[PDB]
């Protein structure tokens, strides 16, 4: 049961409204509070999290792949991100290490976009620096090329998909056109400027029609023609409708994906069958609930097949939608499948891509056929941690008496009244149960499959608070009351403790005497009299006679023993410096925490004290490390956490908020004998090492429940070999998709990696591959689609079409 | 003495919308005796689902009171003092669970009985049982081709929801209780036909039609293992291919008692009681032997897939006629 360092993300921030991108590699990346999360769409599981920025992430853009791939330029993952402080980091998402740092001035970066022209160089980046600065950067060495300044406020820009020398800018006044863009020299003059006749939402080109672009408005959509500077098409919603929020164009077919304010996604296709351009709605999805705290930010679409869409909302939920076809302006099926026409007796995959669902463009009103209907289906859902102020607890430590059934479970409490159960090995959320109707205050475990939790209600004008206590068994989910029906008129509960052997339990109130319970029997044992000192801290003794100690408001230490129903007193300690708020016991050493920030290292062997002031503000809680002979504690303060040693008094490592770390600490725990768990104020849970030093999580050593098809994670020598194996399918007579049939003298580990990558393919793709009538051109097109490359994707379609046209 | 007609709050709720004022005694006291039933006869006589339910009770009360001069009691949930025959109605809502013409143990009127029927027959719609707290990340491929699904919560009533956004409600309803997932139709709302038992000798022959469904192989197997000859009720069949052959019909549910939602089905069931002789003294002795025969088989089957009614602990999926454990 090995545990690897990892971090868990939660809700999003307001600065992450437009931080999301879907690249050609098949991975979706979105920006957390100060982290970048990469997730998959086929399996819907987190793969890699990047944590190096010191500010909020505002832009995430994937790299472009429009060049020939070989040994010199293998398949690799490259990511670019920008922050509020004005730093651009070039990422290589295979180990967690950056390759380039770009920073200019102390203003947020407003727009980042790569260059699609990679014929000469594939490491060019253009970014906007406020207020009127545009700089072309180099992604290889971080060397500036040229800088151009304007006399306006640039908001956004887009590149011409057809002419690399054309570039446009969106300003607060109007639109600026540049026709002399080049990586060698800056633009000559300010360029041609036009005025629209301020509240524009988006500006982008149309990749389906040349010299066409769209202007986004809350209630209208305008299509503009460049050589006349006139509007040729208007898309308007009805009088009672939801205003537009974002639009994404398509390349394979003339279509637009529109996002509304209520979270609805609509698809519109140009009318071609029975004067201005008209777009007809084809498919619509179901809207989601809208609340003042929950709202959608933006959406992305697959740039390879244009058949899947992803939506990101503020609470951390990711929805993945899929487009399906089945058999207003009518639409018909394509004639050519995978680049060539097919008959009526061959296997077909209409859902492989958008171009295989609908036919090509046509002019309405001309003499000329199976109807095609499209619908949206939800097939993915990802959830994260809820709002801040968590409440975490760890499972009982791994001993030698429970190795067979031990499982490193983690329980997290939230303010909604639910408890989250994690695995910490694969990183997936195990269970989520609704228990209480208010915020959960504490969670304690009674066994390997059960735990306890309590919560309090809103106090009245007198102080009496309803108390709830529920016992939950994880495999069944049953929740039952522990104390019973005690009414809604009682004092609140501050802390509860469970002994080492999970035998007895104590409940502490504000102004009510102590009560002793039994976990197995669930019946009361003994209730303290009224003349009982007020409780401020209590701790058991990890040594059925069990011992526990506690202090009072004065400072006197009281030691008591329990055995069945009889409870006796052991000894007393003279008062010692202010008021104790936390007590920890392990072995023969006892540690006391005070308000001033002092830790008294009492040792019950020689009657000696060791007071070492920490020079901090206040101590909240202290806990020891599990394991026999493991004399280490973690101390939580109002500004951070520290790790100490009770054998030799010497601080090992410290983490202070504001000087060393940027976030705060709300809770601490012990994952294993060598790792700790820290709870952050932004809604993140991190598992760190002895010194809480940030590490570089690598995707190479990571256990996954479901394999993920991604050739980019393999070594460069494996992806090309797999491509060659897949292209020439008819090996030695028979058809097979395993490495162990072809001669390939390499090591076993890479062979196993290739085999498991192949085993993760879809059933329909495998069936198409195992088809004797699947020609070489279709195989090449399928390989190009699978690998996500654009050069061969553009080359092979045209080549096959022209070859088939000229052959007949 | 008297017959007790067991029921739940659903009937009172449906009859609530003098009769309304007197409905609180039905709702609160729930101990309507004969001296109150003869009075309530006039209120039930003077009076679309509201009309359907009201009409059914009048026929039922007027049938269980003649000679076959024997009064009836109307309790709702020392029973060997004033009552000698226990007759309940079907369906019994999952909210609320001598001789008894109906379910014997509470597990019979629960979700656990649906899986037992499929296991002993091998024919039925796809099913997926998820324990409390289970989180779904991807839609199952077996439920991706259906357009309408049936969602059943532990303790609640089944409902029909679309498949477009079923994932959102699935991850929300599973937080409070277990959820059962079943398919309803491949193109829309499915077709449901109820077949009552005990079967007649003139109905167990012929050809499979929409009005003669007693020749189905699924019902033939259930006849030699459930003992549907000494009990009354109906059998639910679902046709998901409706826009006939025997491969398009599969069993869906089996309920014991007297139906009360429909009018046509309530008059055939009552006729069979007074014709086959399910009330004679030497006709319920065999029911006593069958009362403990079905109880042990259901209890043992539930205990098998487990290592009021017990809550599920594992995940079970029913596909291709085989019940096993869902890997995930």
């Amino acid at each position: 049961f090995k545990v690897s360092a990892r971090t868990l993300t939660g809700a999003l921030n307001a600065h992450n409204k437009a931080a999301v991108d879907w690249g050609w590699q098949g991975l979706i990346a979105y920006g957390c509070h100060s982290l970048v999360v990469v997730i998959d769409s086929i399996t819907a599981q987190t793969l890699q999290v990047l944590e190096k920025h010191k500010a909020d992430v505002v832009k995430v853009k994937w790299a472009r792949e429009n060049y020939h791939h070989n040994i010199g330029s293998p398949y690799c993952l490259r990511l670019a991100s920008a922050d509020v402080n004005g730093k651009i980091i070039v990422w290589d998402v295979a180990a967690g290490v950056a390759q380039c740092e770009i920073q200019e001035h102390a203003k947020p970066i407003q727009d980042v976009q790569w260059l699609w022209n990679q014929d000469a160089s594939r490491d060019l980046l253009l970014a906007i620096h406020p207020p009127n600065y545009i700089v072309l950067w180099n992604a290889d060495t971080g060397t500036k090329l040229w800088k151009k300044s304007y006399a306006d406020n640039i908001l956004s820009f887009s590149f011409d998909p057809f002419d690399p020398s054309h570039l446009t800018l969106l300003t607060s006044e109007g639109i600026v056109f540049i026709s002399d863009f080049s990586p060698s020299k800056p633009p000559s003059g300010p360029g041609k400027k036009v005025y629209i006749s301020n509240d524009c939402l988006q500006l982008a080109y149309l990749p389906s029609k040349r010299n066409h672009m769209l202007l986004l408005y809350p209630r209208e959509i305008l299509i503009l023609d460049l050589e006349v500077n006139q509007t040729v098409g208007v898309i308007a919603i009805e009088r009672t409708g939801v205003p537009f929020l974002q639009v994404i164009p398509c390349f394979q077919r003339d279509g637009l994906f529109c996002l509304h304010e209520n979270g609805c996604i609509t698809l519109r296709v140009r009318r071609s069958y029975n004067q201005e351009l008209t777009y007809d709605l084809r498919s619509q999805c179901d809207a989601i609930r809208v609340t003042k705290t929950v709202r959608p930010f933006s959406m992305v679409c697959c740039p390879v097949n244009e058949n899947a869409a992803a939506l990101v909302v503020s609470d951390g939920r990711v929805m993945i939608w899929e487009l399906k076809s089945a058999v207003v302006s009518p639409l018909y099926s394509p004639v050519s499948f995978c680049g060539i026409p097919v008959g009526v007796l061959q296997n077909k995959l209409p859902d492989l891509s958008l171009d295989n669902m609908i036919g090509q463009s046509a002019i309405a009103g001309e003499e000329h056929l199976r109807e095609v209907h499209l619908k949206f289906l939800l097939t993915g859902l990802l959830s994260g941690l809820p709002a801040p102020q968590f409440a975490i607890r760890m499972c009982p430590p791994l001993t030698t008496k429970n190795i067979k059934m031990y499982q490193p479970l983690l329980a997290v409490g939230t303010s909604n009244g639910s408890v989250l159960v994690y695995h910490l090995t694969s990183g997936l959320l195990h269970k989520e149960l609704s228990i209480h109707s208010c915020e959960v205050k504490g969670i304690e475990w009674t066994s390997l499959t059960s735990f306890l939790s309590f919560a309090t209600s809103t106090p009245n004008n007198m102080g009496l608070v309803r108390n709830e206590l529920q016992l939950v068994d994880l495999p069944t989910g049953r929740s039952i009351a522990f104390r019973g029906e005690r009414g809604n008129d009682e004092s609140a509960i501050e802390m509860i403790k469970v002994s080492h052997l999970k035998q007895y339990l104590a409940v502490v109130f504000r102004d009510k005497p102590l009560e002793l319970w039994d976990v197995r029997t669930c019946t009361l044992l003994r209730e303290m009299s009224k003349n009982f000192p007020t409780i401020t801290a209590l701790e058991w003794s990890p040594s059925a006679r069990e011992h526990f100690v506690f202090t009072d408001i004065d400072g006197q230490v009281y030691h008591l023993t329990v055995e069945g129903n009889s409870v006796k007193d052991s000894a007393r300690i003279p008062p010692d410096m202010g008021s104790i708020t936390c007590i920890a016991w392990k072995g023969d050493t006892l540690v006391l925490g005070d308000m001033d920030g002092n830790l008294n290292f009492w040792d019950l062997k020689g009657r000696v004290s060791r007071g070492i002031p920490t020079h901090r503000s206040w101590v909240r809680k202290i806990r020891f490390a599990p394991g026999k002979g493991n004399q280490k504690l973690i101390a939580m303060y109002n500004d951070g956490a520290e790790v100490w040693d009770t054998k030799e008094v010497q601080m090992v490592s410290s983490l202070r908020s504001g000087r060393n770390v940027t976030f705060r600490i709300l809770d601490v725990d012990w994952c294993t004998s060598d790792k700790v768990i820290l709870a952050s104020d932004d809604g993140c849970i991190r598992v760190l090492e002895m010194s809480m030093k940030s590490a570089c999580f690598r995707m190479d050593e990571q256990e996954l429940t479901e394999p993920v098809w991604c050739p980019y994670l393999l070594v460069p020598r494996a992806s090309l070999a797999l491509k060659a194996f897949l292209l020439h399918q008819p090996w030695n007579g028979q058809y097979s998709l395993d490495i162990s049939h072809v001669d390939y003298p390499e090591n076993e580990e890479i062979k196993n990696l290739l085999q498991e990558q192949l085993n993760s393919l879809s059933n329909d793709i495998k069936k198409l591959l195992l088809d004797p009538e699947f020609t070489l051109l279709q195989r090449c097109l399928l390989v190009s689609r699978l690998y996500g490359d654009e050069s061969e994707l553009h080359f092979w379609t045209v080549a096959a079409h022209y070859l088939h046209s000229l052959s007949q | 003495k008297r017959i007790a007609f067991l029921f739940d709050s659903t009937l009172t709720a449906f009859l609530m919308m003098n009769l309304k004022s007197h409905a609180v005694t039905m709702f609160e006291v729930g101990k309507l005796s004969d001296e109150s039933l003869d009075s309530f006869l006039i209120e039930l006589e003077k009076v679309q689902r509201y009309f359907d339910h009201a009409l059914t009770l009048r026929n039922t009360i007027l049938f269980l009171r003649h000679n076959k001069g024997f009064p009836l009691d109307l309790l709702r949930c020392v029973l060997n003092k004033n009552y000698t025959l226990l007759v309940s109605m079907a369906p019994l809502t999952n909210e609320i669970r001598p001789q008894h013409i109906g379910p014997a143990i509470p597990e019979v009127s629960s979700v656990w009985f649906k899986l037992y029927i499929y296991h002993v027959t091998g024919q039925g719609p796809p099913s997926l049982l998820l324990s409390k707290g289970t989180r779904l990340r991807k839609l199952p491929d077996i439920f991706q081709s259906y357009d309408r699904l049936l969602i059943t919560s532990w303790g609640h009533d089944p409902g029909v929801v679309p498949t477009s956004n079923v994932l959102t409600m699935l991850n929300d309803a599973l937080t409070h209780s277990a959820v059962l997932i079943q398919g309803h139709g491949l193109h829309g709302i499915g077709e449901t036909v109820h077949v009552p038992f005990p079967f007649d000798e003139t109905e167990l022959q012929g050809e499979f039609t929409r009005v003669n469904m007693g020749v189905h192989k699924a019902l033939q197997i259930l006849r030699n293992r459930v003992d549907l000859q000494h009990l009354c009720g109906y059998v639910t069949m679902l046709n998901a291919s409706s826009q006939t052959t025997e491969a398009d019909w599969v069993p869906l549910e089996l309920c014991f008692g007297i139906p009360l939602f429909s009018s046509e089905l309530n008059r055939k069931v009552c006729r069979k009681i007074a014709a086959h002789g399910l009330c004679r003294k030497e006709s319920l002795q065999n029911l006593l032997h069958s009362s403990r025969k079905l109880s042990l088989q259901v209890l043992n089957f539930v205990h098998s897939f487990q290592e009021g009614v017990p809550l599920p602990a594992k995940n079970l999926i029913f596909k291709d006629g085989v019940l096993s454990e869902w890997s995930g």
